[PDB]
């Protein structure tokens, strides 16, 4: 048994996927490196934002894939916001990425590519603002290894 | 058992932040319906903590976990903090407790 | 904090049941004097719902908490549901609510 | 949330542990039942709907040494009816839990006796049934399921 | 001068103990909260099955002495089954039960005991299948009040 | 044609110090899903089921101190992982007075339990009690256990 | 309750009319089945009273009351006489009964 | 489930604003810690005192605006009476507050001012006077949160 | 239900007070014609509550609702309270009522 | 009252603690007697000529039937002041039971409704009066199961 | 009926053409809001017609009656076509059916 030995304070969050959720990201906290603290809480796979003020967001997603089953498969990575004050989702930081370059293994057999994508930025978010880091390629995640895949928030 | 209060015996210093975790083991409570209440040493009234200002609370629902930390310590927050929870399934409705001491000393 | 509502967000099918609890939690409100509400998506009227037939009540003082099981769903039972109690202590006399929101989504019905 | 539907008056009340002397019935712990219109007023389940019901309440009696030889314990679940408005046992049982003894030289004896009530019965709208002791102060509610009482619409 | 249209059900018996019979355990159906009803019959101190199907069988006796001169008493309860397939009887529940385990009241007397005794359970019984509850000694019954001593079965 | 789930179980006599249960025995039932796994009864589907069983315990004598008889029905669900207690009942058949170099007095004392539960699918039930060298499986339907679906 | 009779015990002379009555607590029992059955002081013989000459029945369906008006009292007529109803609601059907002493003085 | 525990007398009255009311002063007593008993009627927004004797009246009332771009705007918080003698409406208590002093708020955004007005004293009424709390410009009341604005008398 | 009774079921003491409360629902009754009525166990007779002295009645005309304090109670004021309105609108003129039970016992 | 409204109304509802009889009411809510019309001793009096609308119904039930001559009987009349005989302006027969008195002790309650409408010229003081043969098998128990009304047209 | 569907059973092979003619009835339907209802032969669904592309809608007005001709017939196009039209007079507005089946073979 033993005591917390730190005070600290700013609403933090830093989760990251379940490994064991197979074709879906789940996000956790109780997992050794990972932070979710201060009052922010996760719904539906998605953040709250618990006071108004200015954050810092970032996410990194880690895709694998061992083939290619068409030579037009894309690859994206966004962080969206809903707001109180405009309930409409609108994409905060967004990025796209083309994994197979004229392939789709054709004359060779199948070869394991690896590919990540990383968005970050600052904003100001109001009290109640529903944030969600979202993928259009669940099983393309690599939540296998260590911290692949993560996605947080910290109040500046 | 169902809920899992973790830090079941904090000792800390006036001025400082207790943190007190609960985690769900049955499936059927809501991880939405969460209460807390101290009951403060020597009192027989248990009172029902609020949520707001001092009292910050922090939910998971995937993990069916909660916690409850506690800001600005003074002396007059010395009890025993458990949390709560509302389940439900079928015909059956229930609710769930743990338990944990705190003691602020100056 | 005064009754408590505790299934805030339900979503169930087209021909099934839904069971709303409610505890109270100020002691002075009498879980003989209880009343419910709905308010249908879309439109501003509370109406009060009925003690009879479809609409079956689970009372218990001991630990005053009631219930509102609800029977045969359709798609016009989706809206706000609230319950309510009658309070009275000294000379005092005032009413306690809650709230909980219900969709219910349509069946389909296969064709060959 | 919830799942599949399930009907039928039902009712499974337990004990209150934190009750010190008496007999409250709960319906808010884990496995116990109070749905479909059965309602527990003063403590006492009143049918919603005529037909044929099923009665059973368990009590368990424990205490620490004998004090008296005439020592009885009763439990019985009684019926007031809206047809013969008197209380009318359904169910009843007796037991000495103490044949003289009453230990003078020794260390204090702790018994334990259960009692169990069970049957069927046409009961009308509105009778109010109750399962009853007449000494309080042998319960047990200590660990589980010690202390229950329920009816089931059968 | 009031109104009844009730309904009805399926085979059902809850039988209760004569309190007018002299030392003996004699089955009553026409008397306050006692049924027999829908084809069960009660022909010489049994129930007669009516139909084929899963039952729920249950009983109680209230035994009471007026002092226990005998360390060697046995008392017993047993709900037996004389099947249409199997003429013989069958213990389908059984209890036993010692009801004096001090040395006798040797000096004063009146030390009334009571013990009781249940049995319940759920068997597949046939058409004809005659069910008996019995004790092995009649002359402790305690049938002065109501409900101390019955017997039935209910069709599930 | 008889559905709704049910058991009815009763002890092996032939069975050394123990309480095993049987389902192959002229008044036993285990049917419409229920299933024996680990001397322990799987529910096969959600709803309401009534809960019994009845133990019987015999010995020859009461030994040093006092025996605490229990018998108790457990639920080990698959919502909440952990063996609870729906029923339990203590008894304790030795109203002191042990046996001061004289001779015996066989006790016996029988422990019933029954009740409502929602059971869902999957969940575990089992009857069990704490003395096995107690029982008294000498006669039938002295110790048995079931439940059915009502 | 379930059936209570009024005159508990009555003292009469030979020669003389005593009236018992009954009144139905069970609103399932019926004043339209009631029976009456007599035991001779010091006998347990209990027969069925017939109704018929000294022994007439009042039966009034609105107060849920039948009395047995008894005539010419002898010295024989000196016993323990009990009244009796059959119920039925649903599938219960049963019968409920009394208890009231009368002794008659010879002159 | 429950009834009064002490007997307790005297024409009393607390009555708290009501908050779903968007722009008026309309007065409640069927609310948590409002009272309106012992004779006390509440006719047309209007006290009707029910017995001759010294009563206590006080009534506060919270004022909030989000900017004020008028210099001449004056709150005002009055206690009129009319009685049975003198059928004419008088002020028992009354205050005035000037809440804006300033450059006109220009240029930047928004700031809240909150000015709330208390008042008490101590009168003799007659049966059948009505009390009437009243302000003159209902459209600054601020009732959200807590019993912010109230209004009460009690025969002592 | 069109005005609400509120306590339903009340067991005081000789020399107590009840508060009888009702509210109501129709918005077309109106708090200016208020009745009172008590109906004593084991009479046929519904009598009229007269409002002085023992009796003493609160309305507020906002929330359409009013209560009825009973002080000095004897052990003869055990019966049935019923309140009522009177309500119009346009043709309309009808009179609305509730339902509440009052036991009060002895000493020595 | 915040809404005027004219043309002579009535739409009277039978009195539920009444037992055996028919008594007409007014004084509950959704029922109508304004501008004009009486009801005396059970019968509607009309305050002016003019075209009016007729209407009344009448549920009937019963736990058994004794008799197969059963006759359910619902009929408006009227007495006008130029002709002073009673004339049934609608009328309606039922028998509730073609024969099978019921047998044995099964309780199984029969319901008949009767239903009447139409169109009539009424002069001043003329007294329409809705009545039933057997006021014995009303069943006033639930709600708007009997009634009786005009309307001016 | 109102709206007369003149070709009731009609039996057509792959590659040919049907015209389906609705003549009203009612005087006050307008052949100005018209509509053509088709269920595909096994299903219990009613598909909306479309007015463009293959599905070719001939309206007279003089005689108030329009049509719906199909050029390339295929095989799975077997089915009750139905036609429709929106009547409107004084306070009554409503629509009215016909009725008419194709058979495609190969
Ligand atoms: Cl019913």
């Amino acid at each position: 048994r033993s005591s917390s030995r730190t005070p600290s304070d700013k609403p933090v969050a830093h989760v990251v996927a379940n490994p064991q959720a197979e074709g879906q990201l789940q996000w956790l906290n109780r997992r050794a490196n990972a932070l979710l603290a201060n009052g922010v809480e996760l719904r539906d796979n998605q953040l709250v934002v618990p006071s108004e003020g200015l954050y810092l967001i970032y996410s990194q997603v880690l895709f694998k894939g061992q083939g290619c089953p068409s030579t037009h498969v894309l690859l994206t990575h966004t962080i969206s916001r809903i707001a109180v004050s405009y309930q409409t989702k609108v994409n905060l930081l967004s990025a796209i990425k083309s994994p197979c370059q004229r392939e789709t293994p054709e004359g060779a057999e199948a070869k394991p590519w690896y590919e990540p994508i990383y968005l970050g930025g600052v904003f100001q978010l109001e009290k109640g603002d529903r944030l969600s880091a979202e993928i259009n390629r669940p099983d393309y995640l690599d939540f296998a290894e260590s911290g692949q895949v993560y996605f947080g928030i910290i109040a500046l | 058992a169902r809920v899992d209060q973790t830090p079941q015996t904090i000792t800390k210093e006036t001025g400082e932040s207790l943190t007190i975790n609960c985690v769900l083991r049955d499936s059927h409570c809501a991880t939405s319906s969460t209460y807390w209440y101290r009951k403060k040493s020597g009192s027989t009234n248990e009172e029902s903590i609020s949520k707001g200002g001092r009292y910050v609370e922090t939910v998971n629902s995937g993990s069916k976990s909660f916690s409850l930390r506690i800001n600005d310590l003074t002396v007059e927050d010395s009890g025993t903090y458990r949390c709560a929870s509302e389940c439900q399934y079928g015909l059956a409705e229930y609710d769930v407790y743990g338990g944990g001491t705190v003691v602020t000393v100056n």
